[PDB]
């Protein structure tokens, strides 16, 4: 997470209506505050509609967006077909499922 | 599979090899065959072992 | 009794007296190449001769 | 500070400067992996000086 | 952390320890009493 | 029961003939194996119903409205809402 | 300072009435602060006069 404050050009956002984004919004913590600030101004809408939209995205991106979310659907489209998406870095928060 | 061919291929000069003694181009023939042979093996043995690191 | 929720992840692992590093093998020489290798170069040897 | 010998080690300078004692050349302090054991057996008896 | 059955002290320390994780508290907990205290790190 | 889940992958997927199934058969996936497990000890007759609003749910501060399956439980659409819904505060008072 | 914490066998101080003695008491750092605590009372004498 740290590595996104040293730059700017790559964008990165959050699922609407969802766990992570309102993880960021009541983050106060002093990286995790400032990417929530980054995003909510950020033209145009990274928060993405559905799942299924923003890692598309992120594959026609060729790297200029990283898409932020659960581990869990991190590890079911890197060991699926076209094979195209990696998971840099460990977790920022211990969660489950309910 | 070659490897197999090439052998059997061999063995049938050295068994001609003594009906028409007088010719002797029949014993080199069988020795190319051995020695090719040989270098078949090796080829197969590298892409079996190269074909199970996929 | 009455449970809350887990305040910290664990999991059953197994516990085992440190084995000391060991020693380089006798043959260790031929670590840098696969067996397959020297099987292979032997087999070039005697054809290419 | 002790002249390490080839069957018996003993003493340098110090409290004690004669005492001597045959080196255990097989100590338990874990594992004797098969290619140790065959080294410690030939310096050991030291057949080969 | 568990609690007698009927105890008035179950929906308070179940929604306490909620709220501990989502503040970056029990992470920090966790980073300190173990990885820290590594005695032997060529 | 009216089990509440929504179209993610692996958790809710579907097969290669989709067309001619009929009804909880035709769901595939780690929330719906799950649900015939937790419905086979229970015993319960569960009937999967796709979120409307398809959202995974979220409280508008303006309206206070809760949407998504969150939502769609606190005014009594559903029961048993077999899906992944992580665990926050926000939700745990409803 | 961090590297400190990671460890116990090497002991360190500060000089006494001297401003960096002051700063370990009244720092407010987590890292600091634990410092300030392992030197209090630690024998023997770390504080040099
Ligand atoms: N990483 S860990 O083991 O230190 C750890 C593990 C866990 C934590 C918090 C920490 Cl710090 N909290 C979670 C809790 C938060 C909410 C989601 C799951 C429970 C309720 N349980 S956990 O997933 O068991
Ligand atoms: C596809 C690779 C084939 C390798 C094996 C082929 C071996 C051919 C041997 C021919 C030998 C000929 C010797 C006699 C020649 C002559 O009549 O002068
Ligand atoms: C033909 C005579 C040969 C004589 C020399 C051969 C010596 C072989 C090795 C002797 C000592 C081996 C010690 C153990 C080595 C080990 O396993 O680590
Ligand atoms: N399923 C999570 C959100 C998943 C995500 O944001 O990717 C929730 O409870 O809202
Ligand atoms: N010069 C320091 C004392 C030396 C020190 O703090 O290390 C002072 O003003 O007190």
């Amino acid at each position: 997470a740290e590595d996104l404050a040293k730059q700017t050009e790559i964008a990165y956002g959050t699922l609407d209506s969802g766990s992570t984004k309102e993880f960021f919004r009541r983050s106060k913590i002093a990286v995790y505050e400032k990417m929530w600030t980054y995003m909510r101004s950020a033209e145009p809408s990274v928060f993405t509609r559905t799942t299924a939209e923003g890692v598309a995205r992120v594959r026609k991106s060729k790297g200029k967006f990283a898409f932020l979310l659960e581990s869990t659907m991190n590890e079911y489209i890197e060991q699926r077909k076209p094979c195209d998406t990696m998971k840099v870095g460990g977790n920022l928060d211990s969660k489950g499922y309910g | 599979i070659l490897s197999v061919i090439l052998l059997f291929m061999g063995g049938l000069c050295i068994a001609a090899s003594e009906f028409y003694k007088t010719r002797h181009n029949i014993i080199l023939s069988a020795g190319i065959f051995f020695v090719s042979a040989g270098l078949s093996n090796i080829i197969g043995i590298i892409v079996y072992i190269s074909a199970n690191a996929g | 009794i009455d449970f809350s929720k887990p305040f910290m992840s664990l999991g059953i692992s197994i516990m085992i007296k440190k084995p000391q590093k060991s020693k380089p093998g006798v043959f260790s020489f031929l670590d840098p190449l696969a067996y397959e290798i020297w099987m292979c170069i032997v087999f070039a040897y005697i054809g290419v001769s | 500070m002790t002249h390490s010998g080839l069957w018996r080690t003993c003493c340098l300078e110090g409290n004690f400067k004669g005492l001597c004692k045959q080196i255990d050349h097989f100590p338990e302090d874990y594992e004797a992996d098969t290619a140790e054991y065959f080294l410690r057996a030939v310096r050991a008896s030291s057949i080969f000086p | 952390v568990a609690t007698p059955k009927g105890s008035s002290l179950r929906t308070p320390v179940n929604l306490a320890v909620l709220k501990l994780s989502e503040a970056g508290v029990l992470d920090k907990l966790k980073n300190k009493w173990w990885y820290d205290k590594g005695e032997c790190g060529d | 029961v009216v089990v509440t889940t929504i179209m993610e992958s692996p958790y809710v997927m579907y097969k290669k003939n989709h067309e001619m199934f009929e009804g909880n058969d035709k769901y595939e996936g780690y929330c719906v194996d799950l649900a015939s497990e937790i419905a086979k000890h229970i015993g319960i007759k569960y009937k999967i119903a796709i979120v409307p609003d398809g959202k995974y749910g979220a409280r508008d501060a303006d309206t206070k409205i809760w949407n998504g399956m969150v939502g769609e439980l606190v005014y009594g659409k559903a029961e048993i809402a077999i899906a992944p819904l992580t665990i926050t505060l926000v939700r745990e008072e409803v």
